[PDB]
């Protein structure tokens, strides 16, 4: 029956907005992740950089 | 494992480090050491005289 042929169609439609937001709230996720990681050996690579450049300076001070 | 990499980045950063003041030192000292033999030797020449000239004045 078309009627009902239409009622599957669409809730099945339906089904398929649900996991399209499903997948970009596990997208969105991921890529945060993603930048905090990024960001977080940003901050360590800096200092440790500086760490050196410095320490290395006490050497010659002696 | 972002935390992995930070841990990584220690690694380097401590062992050059280490090693590059650990010889910084060592050199420079033995420069100064070297330095320190040569000004004494300056010194050899201009000793016998010093001690005349310093002999004469406080006589009278």
């Amino acid at each position: 029956s078309k009627l009902e042929a239409i009622l599957s169609q669409e809730v099945e439609a339906e089904i398929q907005a649900l996991l399209q937001e499903a997948e970009a709230k596990a997208e969105a996720v991921k890529r945060e992740a993603e930048e905090k990681a990024k960001a977080l050996l940003q901050a360590r690579e800096r200092a440790l950089e500086a760490q050196y450049r410095a320490a290395l300076r006490r050497a010659e001070s002696a | 494992e972002a935390e992995a990499k930070a841990k990584a980045l220690e690694a380097q950063y401590r062992e050059r480090e280490r090693a590059e003041t650990e010889a910084l030192l060592a050199r420079y000292r033995e420069r100064a050491e070297a330095e320190a033999k040569a000004v004494r030797e300056k010194a050899m020449a201009r000793l016998d005289e010093a001690v005349a000239l310093v002999l004469k004045e406080v006589l009278p």
